[PDB]
C-alpha cells in the first residue's frame, strides 16, 4: 500500500454513510481498502471520493475514528482489498443499536421494518464488520449501531458485504 | 536614534578627558553626557524587548555616573537595571542589587536598601535556590524594617526568616523567631487574631526535644472554648501533642486528616506534618 | 433553630460594611493614580530645575 | 415537626448564599490593594528622592550668589 | 434532601468560618501594608514640605542672581458572630486609615502643585541664563 | 501593555492586561490562544502564595475555552488542578467542570444545561461566562444531527 495521513471527515453528509472519504487523484468510489495501523489491528472500510479530500490522506468520521483508534495526522497504510462475493456475502447480520447521542434520548416508537428498509438503501455494497461502530440517519435522528454478528448466505464470518438482499435484524 | 551608535559616541566621551582637551577643568560634565547617552540607548533597548541589552547599558551608565560622583542617581540606575537583568535572560540581576544597597547603605538610605534586600532576599531563593544566603537577608533587612519603626514589615521579614527556617532543618531557630514576632504582635490589636498561627506554627517546629516545649508553648497559649479564630490553632495542637506522646501515628494522620476539613492545610503544614509523623514512626518499630 | 433564621443578616450587614471596603480603597486608588501623574511628572520638571540650576553654578560661582 | 424543618433550611440557605458572596470580596479586594501597594512603592521612591534633586538644586543657587 | 440540608448547609457553616477567616488574612496584608504606607506618605509629605521650603529659597537666589446536630448549627453561627466583630475591626482600622490618607492626599497634592509653578516659573527665567 | 508591566516587576497589571488579551480572545474563536495565555497567566501566579487565591477562575476559563478537540485537553487540565474535597474555592472552578466534561465526553444535554443552571446559584454567572457555555451547549447540538 502506500503510506497515507488520517484526516478529518469533510460534510456531515458523508459522515453518516461511514465511508471513508478519499480523493479522485487516488482511489475510486466503489473500492474497498484494508487500514493498517499495527502488526495486531486490520480494519476494513468502504471509499467515497470527494473534491476536498487532499491526494495522499483518508478521512475519517469521528465515529470510526473511536472505532479504529485513528488521530488526526498518524500515518496509516493502505491496500486495496477484493471481497470474496461467496463467503463474505451477508444475508443475516444482527445490529445492535442505541442512541448515539445520550443528548437527545427518547421512549418514541421506531419501527424496526422501515429502518431495515432505509438501511440496506443507503448501507448497500459496503463492508461492515463484527464490532465495528457507525452512525445510522433514521428519521433525522442519529443512532449508533454496533455489529454483533453476520451470517452468510449457515456460516458466520467476521467480515462482510451487505447487498441488495440482505436481511437485517 | 541608533543604540549602537550611541554606545559608541559615549565610549568616545567617557573618558578623563588628555593633553589640550583637558587643559584644566575635568569632564565632569562629559561623563554626565555619556551616561545620558547610554541611558538612551538602554531606553530604546527596553522598547526592542532586548532586555540584557538594556541592562549592560544601564550599567555602563551608571557606572560612569559613579565616576561623575553621584552616587544617588547613579543607585537608581543600578536599580533600572536589576529591573531589567530580572525580566530578562542574562545574569548580573543580583549584582546591580548588590551594588544599588552597598550605595543605599552607606548614603544614609536603609529604607530603600531594605526594599531591595527583601527584593534580594526574594530573588537568591525564587531563582538561585541558595536559601541560607536569602535567610541572611531576610534577617539583615527585617533588623532595618523594625528600626524605621516599621514592626509591620520587620514582621513580613521575620515571618520569612522562621519559615524557611524550619524548612531547612532549623526548627528550634524557627520557633524563637515566631516567639519574638509573637510577643512583638501583641503590641497591636491589628494581630491578635493573627497571633494564633504563630503559635501553631511555633508549636509544630521541633527540634527533637523530649521534654514538652510544644506542651509548654500550646498553655502558653490564650484560649477558651467559645473563641472560634483560636479553634484553628491549638485545639488541634494538643491532639497532636498527644498522638505523638503516644507513639500512635494513626491518631495522629487521621487528625491531620480532620483537620484538613475546617481548615485546609498549605504545602508548609504538610510537609512539617510529615516530618513528624516520621518521627513517630520512626518511634514506633522502634 | 431562631439564630440561622436570625443570624442571617448578622452578615448581610457585614457584606455591606465591606461593599464601602471595597469602595473606600478603590476611590483611594484614583486619588493615588492622578497623584502618581502630578507628583511624578512633578519631580520631571525638578530634573529640569537641577540641570538649570547646576548650569547657573558653572557660570556665575 | 417538618414544617419547621422545611422551613429552617429555606432560611439556612438564604444564609448560606449571603455569605460566599462577601468572601468573593475579599478575594477581588486582596487583588486590588496589592495592586496599588507597587504602585505606592514608586512613590515613595520618587518623592524622598526628588528632594535630593530639588536639595541639590536649592543648595548650588545659594553657592551662587555668595 | 432533608439531612441533606441540614448537615451540607451545616458544613457551610463550618466553611462560614474559614470564608470569613480569610477575609481576615485579606484584611490583614491590606492593614498591613495601609499602617506601613501611612508611615512611608509621612516621609513622602515630608518630601513636599522639603521642596516647598528649598524652592523658596532656590526661587530668592534665582532673583537675587538674576539682577444535637441543631445545637452546633447554633454555635458555627456564634463563631460567625465572633468573627464578625474581627470584620468591624479591620474595617474601622481600614476606614480611619483611608480617611486620614485621603485628606493628606489632599494637602500632598496642594504644596506638589504649589511648588509645580515656582519650578516652571524658575526654569522658565534659569533656561535663558544657560551657559 | 501587558508585556510592560511584566518588565516593571508590576505583577498585578500584568495579569490584569493578559485577563483581557484571553478573555476577548475566546470571544473571537480563539480558543485555544486563550487556553495558552491562561496557562501563563496560571503560572506566573503560583509564584505568589497571596494569588493562590484567584489562581482557579483561570482554570475554569481555560478549561472551558474549546478549541474544537476530539481528546480530553479539559479532562486534563481540570486534572492538572490541584483541589481539596472539604476545600471553598476550589468548589467554585473545577467541580462544576467535572460534570460539564462528563455531560459533555458523554454526549448528554439536559445534564449540562441544567449543571450550568445549578452552579449560577452558588456562583454568579457573569457575561463571558454565558457566551462561552452557550458555544458549548451548541457544539452539543451541532454534534447533534451532525
Amino acid at each position: 500500500g502506500r503510506s497515507m495521513q488520517a484526516a478529518r471527515c469533510p460534510t456531515d453528509e458523508l459522515s453518516l454513510s461511514n465511508c471513508a472519504v478519499v480523493s479522485e487523484k487516488d482511489y475510486q468510489s466503489g473500492q474497498h481498502v484494508i487500514v493498517r495501523t499495527s502488526p495486531n489491528h486490520k480494519y476494513i472500510f468502504t471509499l467515497r471520493t470527494h473534491p476536498s479530500v487532499v491526494p495522499g490522506s483518508v478521512a475519517f468520521s469521528l465515529p470510526q475514528r473511536k472505532w479504529a483508534g485513528l488521530s488526526i495526522g498518524q500515518e496509516i497504510e493502505v491496500a486495496l482489498y477484493s471481497f470474496d462475493k461467496a463467503k463474505q456475502c451477508i444475508g443475516t447480520m444482527t445490529i445492535e443499536i442505541d442512541f448515539l447521542q445520550k443528548k437527545n434520548i427518547d421512549s418514541n416508537p421506531y419501527d424496526t421494518d422501515k429502518m431495515a428498509a432505509e438501511f440496506i438503501q443507503q448501507f448497500n455494497n459496503q463492508a461492515f464488520s463484527v464490532g465495528q461502530q457507525l452512525v445510522f440517519s433514521f428519521n433525522d435522528k442519529l443512532f449508533g449501531l454496533l455489529v454483533k454478528d453476520i451470517e452468510a448466505m449457515r456460516q458466520k464470518i467476521e467480515v462482510g458485504l451487505v447487498v441488495g438482499n440482505s436481511q437485517v435484524a | 536614534a541608533e543604540a549602537m551608535a550611541l554606545l559608541a559616541e559615549a565610549e568616545r566621551k567617557v573618558k578623563n578627558s588628555q593633553s589640550f582637551f583637558s587643559g584644566l577643568f575635568g569632564g565632569s560634565s562629559k561623563i554626565e553626557e555619556a551616561c545620558e547617552i547610554y541611558a538612551r540607548a538602554a531606553n530604546m533597548f527596553k522598547m526592542a524587548k532586548n532586555w540584557s541589552a538594556a541592562g549592560n547599558a544601564f550599567c555602563q551608565a551608571a557606572q560612569l555616573h559613579l565616576q561623575l560622583q553621584s552616587k544617588h542617581d547613579a543607585a537608581t540606575c543600578f536599580v533600572d537595571a536589576g529591573n531589567a537583568f530580572k525580566k530578562a535572560d542574562p545574569q548580573e540581576a543580583i549584582n546591580c542589587l548588590m551594588r544599588a544597597i552597598e550605595i543605599y547603605t552607606d548614603m544614609g538610605r536603609f529604607t530603600i536598601a531594605a526594599k531591595h534586600h527583601i527584593s534580594i532576599a526574594e530573588i537568591y531563593e525564587t531563582e538561585l535556590v541558595d536559601v541560607e544566603k536569602a535567610i541572611a537577608h531576610y534577617e539583615q533587612s527585617a533588623d532595618y524594617y523594625k528600626g524605621e519603626e516599621s514592626n509591620s514589615s520587620a514582621n513580613k521579614c521575620l515571618l520569612k526568616v522562621a519559615g524557611y527556617a524550619a524548612q531547612l532543618e532549623q526548627y528550634q531557630k524557627a520557633i524563637d523567631i515566631y516567639e519574638q514576632v509573637g510577643t512583638s504582635a501583641m503590641d497591636s490589636p491589628l494581630l491578635k487574631y493573627s497571633a494564633k498561627d504563630y503559635f501553631f506554627k511555633a508549636a509544630l517546629c521541633h527540634f527533637c526535644i523530649d521534654m514538652l516545649n510544644a506542651k509548654l508553648a500550646v498553655q502558653k497559649y490564650e484560649e477558651l472554648f467559645p473563641a472560634f479564630s483560636d479553634s484553628r490553632e491549638c485545639k488541634l495542637m494538643k491532639k497532636l501533642l498527644e498522638a505523638h506522646e503516644e507513639q500512635n501515628v494513626d491518631s495522629y494522620t487521621e487528625s491531620v486528616k480532620e483537620y484538613d476539613s475546617i481548615s485546609r492545610l498549605d504545602q508548609w503544614l504538610t510537609t512539617m506534618l510529615l516530618r513528624i509523623k516520621k518521627t513517630i514512626q520512626g518511634d514506633e518499630e522502634d | 433553630n431562631r439564630r440561622l433564621q436570625q443570624t442571617q443578616a448578622q452578615v448581610d450587614e457585614v457584606v455591606d460594611i465591606m461593599r464601602v471596603n471595597v469602595d473606600k480603597v478603590l476611590e483611594r486608588d484614583q486619588k493615588l493614580s492622578e497623584l502618581d501623574d502630578r507628583a511624578d511628572a512633578l519631580q520631571a520638571g525638578a530634573s529640569q530645575f537641577e540641570t538649570s540650576a547646576a548650569k547657573l553654578k558653572r557660570k556665575y560661582w | 415537626a417538618l414544617s419547621e424543618i422545611e422551613t429552617r433550611h429555606s432560611e439556612i440557605i438564604k444564609l448560606e448564599n449571603s455569605i460566599r458572596e462577601l468572601h468573593d470580596m475579599f478575594m477581588d479586594m486582596a487583588m486590588l490593594v496589592e495592586s496599588q501597594g507597587e504602585m505606592i512603592d514608586r512613590i515613595e521612591y520618587n518623592v524622598e528622592h526628588a528632594v535630593d534633586y530639588v536639595e541639590r538644586a536649592v543648595s548650588d543657587t545659594k553657592k551662587a550668589v555668595k | 434532601r432533608a439531612d441533606q440540608l441540614a448537615d451540607e448547609s451545616l458544613e457551610s457553616t463550618r466553611r462560614m468560618l474559614q470564608l470569613v477567616e480569610e477575609s481576615k488574612d485579606a484584611g490583614i496584608r491590606t492593614l498591613v501594608m495601609l499602617d506601613e504606607q501611612g508611615e512611608q506618605l509621612d516621609r513622602v509629605e515630608e518630601g513636599m514640605n522639603h521642596i516647598n521650603q528649598d524652592m523658596k529659597e532656590a526661587e530668592k537666589n534665582l532673583k537675587d542672581l538674576g539682577k444535637a446536630r441543631e445545637n452546633e448549627m447554633d454555635e458555627n453561627l456564634e463563631q460567625v458572630s465572633g468573627i464578625i466583630g474581627n470584620l468591624r475591626h479591620m474595617a474601622l482600622d481600614m476606614g480611619n486609615e483611608i480617611d486620614t490618607q485621603n485628606r493628606q492626599i489632599d494637602r500632598i497634592m496642594e504644596k506638589a502643585d504649589s511648588n509645580k509653578t515656582r519650578i516652571d516659573e524658575a526654569n522658565q527665567r534659569a533656561t535663558k541664563m544657560l551657559g
